RNA sequence: GGAGCGUGCGGUUU
RNA sequence: GCGCUUCGCUCCCGGAGCCCACACUA
RNA sequence: GGGCUCCGGAAACCGCGGCGC
């Protein structure tokens, strides 16, 4: 069935805190549904880039081009480097923090320097499958810990003589380039990166959301001249995508406006929240419509996050949704 | 100065790979069975369980040590 | 480039044929872009033609 | 007339 | 001969504007 | 006093230099 599966992937169960809360349609905007400018104020490109310019260059373009007054990219490819590379838009460009830690998988054409037989090649392979090595150690520095590498799999689809076709999932900064040559020198006769083209970047996957600059472009001008929306619609993704990997919590209109205001999130604001979080760690806010309100560290264990009933759980660190939104519900009685 | 392991062959770029159990280190001075100076380390790479040292030699005499157990001297 | 892929079918390979699979590979990297973009009128034109506009 | 991700230095038009 | 040398994000320093919110119980 | 948003921390050159076809 699969033998692709990293720590992005893994599906965490929901655990409710109030059973009954329950969200009002009037305020906010629901993701896939919000007015084309709206959409593009708050939404992320799945791009496919093309080898030859800069990671940046090409948002430079979609910047220009679109006609926005920001953009911006999370993990940089090198220019020769084509494949999934999310762009984000606007009100949404700080989002991209979410994907730097996140998982890649890549697609790799490895050239040698002599001819190993094949049987011996796809073996020496799978070695390099787990916990890996990627720095060497004993310097001045007497070291407690290590620079140890996750990775996830090594698929081998094709091989013929000197090029080498293989499949690949890593943990965050693992790089490239720096892997093949290392596998070169284990063989012995050498080896280096002939392509290489990155088929998932976190929630983003080769699929059928992944668009070129070409139909993006020319989406656009579908809906500036023609006045077609769907075509450029479906080309934007919203933000919500680009945290689709973390956990979650979700909480009640109320208190939505404090945390727009700023105001950090406190346990009787939580409706429903992800198993498993523990202290300190990235955690994303959602109002019950499932949009995106804030980005935070998490106070609490997730697991007992639902067992206390007062006290704060998440330092809320980024505003994402407008103040604007949702009305200002903190004029209580007492 | 404990074991290495069995050279497996000579890189083609100029490295003596001997295969290991342990993790050594970059600048670690490597010596033959007989403590005769081999080369200074690179590289170690590859499953942090059972690595590979790669070793860049300094003698010009390199393929010689094909299929020996070059010990790491500390 | 080297790279391939079944349009239809999505694997990824070298050969020019899909090992088990229908149609010809394609180049799996996207073509490349201009900022100029001098053609994309003409590119348009046939686009709008494809997809009915 | 600020630092880093990241390669910068010399002169002129606020 | 053509292109690139940074779109952005984090940190510091400096404004300006919102706010001080434990989440209104149907 | 505490947070959150937004606007700063320059732009247009010409000379060298660096990177890639
Ligand atoms: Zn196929």
């Amino acid at each position: 069935e699969v033998r692709r599966i990293l720590p992005a992937d893994i599906k965490r169960e929901v655990l409710i805190k109030d059973e009954n809360a329950e969200t009002n349609p009037d305020w906010g905007f629901p993701p896939e549904k919000r007015p084309i400018e709206m959409h593009i104020q708050f939404g992320v490109i799945n791009l496919d880039k093309p080898p030859g310019p800069t990671s940046h260059e090409v948002v430079a373009w979609i910047k220009k081009i679109l006609n926005l007054e920001k953009a911006g990219h999370g993990g940089t490819l090198a220019p020769k480097v084509s494949g999934v590379l999310p762009v984000a838009l606007e009100k949404a460009t700080r989002v991209v923090q979410a994907l730097l830690p996140a998982g890649k998988e890549y697609v790799a054409l490895m050239h040698l320097h002599g001819d190993v037989p094949e049987d011996k090649i796809i073996q020496v392979m799978k070695e390099f499958e787990g916990e890996i090595i990627q720095r060497p150690p004993l310097r001045s520095a007497v070291k407690r810990r290590l620079r140890t590498r996750k990775v996830y799999y090594i698929e081998v689809l094709e091989i013929e003589g000197r090029d080498v076709l293989f499949r690949v999932g890593v943990e965050a900064g693992t790089y490239i380039r720096s892997l093949i040559h290392h596998i070169g020198l284990a063989l012995g006769v050498g080896a280096h990166m002939s392509e290489l083209r990155r088929t998932r970047s976190g929630p983003f996957k080769e699929d059928e959301t992944l668009i070129t600059l070409h139909d993006l472009v020319d989406y656009y001008y579908f809906w500036k001249e023609d006045g077609i929306e769907e075509y450029f619609r479906k080309a934007i993704q919203p933000m919500e995508k680009a945290v689709e990997h973390l956990p979650k919590v979700w909480i009640k209109d109320s208190a939505v406006a404090a945390v727009t205001h700023g105001a950090d999130l406190a346990v009787p604001g939580i409706a429903k929240l992800h198993a498993g979080i523990k202290r300190g760690d990235l955690v994303a806010i959602m109002t019950l419509k499932d949009e995106l309100v804030a980005l935070g560290k998490a106070m609490m264990t997730s697991q007992e996050m639902l067992e206390k009933t007062k006290g704060i759980a998440v330092d809320v660190e980024k505003v994402f949704m407008p103040r604007d939104w949702y009305p200002k519900l903190w004029e209580k009685r007492d | 100065m404990k074991r290495l392991g069995k050279v497996l062959h000579y890189a083609k770029q100029g490295f003596l790979i001997v295969r290991t159990n342990w993790v050594p280190s970059l600048n670690d001075r490597v010596v033959d069975k007989r403590l005769q100076f081999v080369g200074i380390v690179k590289d170690v790479f590859g499953p942090v369980k059972m690595p590979y040292v790669a070793i860049k030699p300094k003698v010009s005499n390199p393929e010689i040590y094909v299929g020996e157990v070059l010990y790491v001297d500390e | 480039f080297r790279i391939r892929k079944c349009p239809k079918c999505g694997r990824y390979t070298l050969k020019e044929v899909c090992p088990v699979c229908g149609e010809k590979t394609k180049v799996a990297h996207p073509p490349r872009f201009s900022p100029e973009d001098p053609y994309g009128e003409y590119r348009r034109r046939w686009k709008r033609e494809v997809l009915g506009i």
